[PDB]
RNA sequence: GGCGACACACGUGCUACAAUGCCCACUACAAAGCGAUGCCACCCGGCAACGGGGAGCUAAUCGCAAAAAGGUGGGCCCAGUUCGGAUUGGGGUCUGCAACCCGACCCCAUGAAGCCGGAAUCGCUAGUAAUCGCGGAUCAGCCAUGCCGCGGUGAAUACG
RNA sequence: CGCGGGGUGGAGCAGCCUGGUAGCUCGUCGGGCUCAUAACCCGAAGGUCGUCGGUUCAAAUCCGGCCCCCGCAACCA
RNA sequence: UCGCCUCCUAAAAGGUAACGGAGGCGCCCAAAGGUCCCCUCAGGCGGGACGGAAAUCCGCCGGAGAGCGCAAGGGUAGAAG
């Protein structure tokens, strides 16, 4: 486990072009993807013996990382469970792990997502780094569809070096990300 | 039985043939 | 001690391309992917 | 349920394919609801009728083997 | 005797057991046996360790079966969540999508008898 | 476009719940009716509705068109099943300018409720009841489980 | 304290010694019979059988044990 | 109304009155306790599938306005959390 397409394709292709693109000098200033936090949460754990640890585990086969047993601060009287202990779910992605999942997320779950037409043209604006809003889930090259007790959306947050937008844009812009433009 | 578009009697009931009632 | 394992895989697209990476389950039957775009249709 | 052809009217393409030869607008009234959906015409807006008014039904790339009618409901409260 | 999905026929003529599988009808099955020269009569409890898988082979590996078909269906159902096909609604709307009679029947697509009735007449 | 709507309602009926049954194969026995831009024998292509060719038939003379329930053999062994086919996905045919709203078939796949029906209620006095197949009118086609006819097998009971 | 006895549809009360049904009504909803209405007449929504622990093939029920009511007789530094 | 805890009244020490002004207590917790090892907020403004106007996220700016069983108040992240 020491190499992918991206991770490689990032270096030999993304590094040189970028650098030469905006005009940096040393290898660090050039912006780079750092990590990718991605959480589901659900918030669909309430009355009637509502476990959903599979909900997690099943996300574990899509990522490679066995998610985090999240909880929620306050208490939501205006809707179910209160004062910590419920459910929120999350799996932070860091290099290799992140590269892989990232890889096939730029090869499979691009059209498999129902229709599609291209990624939002502005979901990081101002503050570098990009977040995505998910509905589906089986569009993943795994997670069979005759094993989905339910379909839950999720959040893929892909944080970077690029301190501006033009940058974080580029980064992905030139790497494998398709924008609705 | 009389409905099952998949048997002798049926095609019959439904006055017709096919692969479950050879048009001879 | 509690993970998804992993192993080298050889994924087979639906038109030609055959990306050779890793993850979980060695044989993958994909419908489409890259090498499948920008497949437009013109416009009146 | 054809086998030889596609019942789609002609007074449509004599309008849709001219507009085709350029890449124009989309306001295209019409009563020919009884007609297949023309391949490529995906991206165009047809004002299907329903005994009431024309309909801003767009047109996707996934509604071709479907006559214009399938997207122009007739009765209210569905 | 697993084969397709977590399915296992047993104790009865092979040519019928097969139907059990999701995706297998009367036709297909009895073809499964002719194709692979396998005999119908013969139960499920009497099939060489070979014929067994030998079967599953052709089987599982041709017409997609239970599972990979299951919601393979909803594919062209949900696919109808598009701009909205009349047939979309009906599923979208929980009713008959084959130009049927709702006015009175249709109890397979509607929950059985949802009474809530009224109508007044005239007193004195 | 609508009369086809649909949270519901009653009336008339279709298919069933199964072993006195169902399936596949074979094999007998009708009567009544309708047939020219009609009914299509008969070869051919598709596991098939159907398509190509093509003989006859103004029809007691050629066809629809073979009757089903019987019989005979084989398959099922009491299960929500090889019962029952509703709904749903798919691929197709003919018609007709055109079948989204709105056809019928065929074919692959799903196989739903129903294991005998509350109070109540309907029919029938014998070739009847019951159950089985066949026709025609209207018709381009058909939503025909209807309607008007036909013929097959063939009970029970009536003290009062 | 102790002997009892008692809680089960929205209120009412049987199922309590017998194990094997979750019901009998009032009341809302339909649907029945008339010539229509009334009146009778049916089928349903609805209860952890209070609680938990338990033996059984199985519990409202027999066992447990406690919260809780009401009768009494008694206790109150 | 009657014992008790908090604040003001109460005049910068303490205390200090009214049938003064305004709230609580008659419980809880075998972890909500010993301890040792780890960790950090509330909000605001961007960015986000269900998403209020605060769910769970991501990014900045924000030392305390969060929390601490419960009344208020003292106190507190250099930890009591």
């Amino acid at each position: 486990p020491l190499d992918v397409a991206l991770k490689r394709k990032y270096y030999e292709e993304v590094r040189p072009e970028l650098i030469r693109r905006f005009g940096y000098q040393n290898v660090w200033e050039v912006p780079r993807l750092e990590k990718v936090v991605i959480n589901q949460g659900l918030g669909e754990a309430k009355e009637d013996a509502r476990i959903l640890e599979k909900a997690a585990q099943e996300l574990a086969l899509i990522t490679g990382q066995k998610p985090a047993v999240t909880r929620a601060k306050k208490s939501i009287s205006n809707f179910k469970l209160r004062k910590g202990m419920p459910i929120g779910l999350r799996v932070t992605l860091r290099r290799d792990r992140m590269w892989i999942f990232l890889e096939k997320l730029l090869n499979v779950a691009l059209p498999r997502i129902r229709d599609f037409r291209g990624l939002n043209p502005n979901s990081f604006d101002g503050r570098g780094n990009y977040n995505l809003g998910l509905r589906e889930q089986l569009i993943f090259p795994e997670i069979t569809y005759d094993m989905v007790d339910a379909l839950r959306g999720m959040d893929i947050a892909v944080v970077t070096t690029a301190e501006t937008d033009e940058e974080a844009r580029a980064l992905l812009e030139l790497l494998g990300f398709p924008f609705r433009k | 039985g009389k409905g099952d578009r998949r048997t002798r009697r049926g095609k019959i009931w439904r006055g017709t043939y096919g692969k479950y009632r050879p048009r001879k | 001690g509690i993970h998804p394992k992993l192993v080298p895989a050889r994924i087979i697209c639906g038109c030609g391309n055959v990306i050779e990476t890793y993850s979980t389950k060695p044989e993958i039957y994909v419908e489409v992917c890259s090498k499948c775009h920008p497949f437009y249709t013109g416009q009146q | 349920s054809l086998k030889k052809g596609v019942f789609v009217d002609d007074h449509l393409l004599e309008k849709v394919l001219e507009l085709n030869a350029k890449g124009e607008k989309r306001l295209i009234k019409t009563w020919s609801r009884r007609s297949t959906i023309v391949p490529e015409m995906v991206g165009h807006t047809i004002a299907v009728y329903n005994g009431k008014q024309h309909v801003p039904v767009y047109i996707t790339e996934n509604m071709v083997g479907h006559k214009l009618g399938e997207f122009a409901p007739t009765r209210t409260y569905r | 005797a697993r084969i397709a999905g977590v399915e296992i026929p047993r104790n009865k003529r092979v040519d019928v057991a097969l139907t059990y599988i999701y995706g297998i009808g009367k036709a297909r099955a009895k073809e499964a046996l002719e194709k692979t020269g396998i005999n119908p009569a013969t139960r499920v409890k009497d099939l060489t360790e070979a014929e067994v898988v030998r079967l599953r082979e052709y089987v599982e590996n041709t017409w997609k079966l239970e599972g990979e078909l299951r919601a393979e269906v909803a594919a062209n159902i949900k696919r109808l969540m598009d701009i909205g096909c009349y047939r979309g609604l009906r599923h979208r709307r929980g009713l008959p999508v084959r130009g049927q009679r709702t006015r009175t029947n249709a109890r397979t697509r509607k929950g059985p008898r949802k009474t809530v009735a009224g109508k007044k007449k005239a007193p004195r």
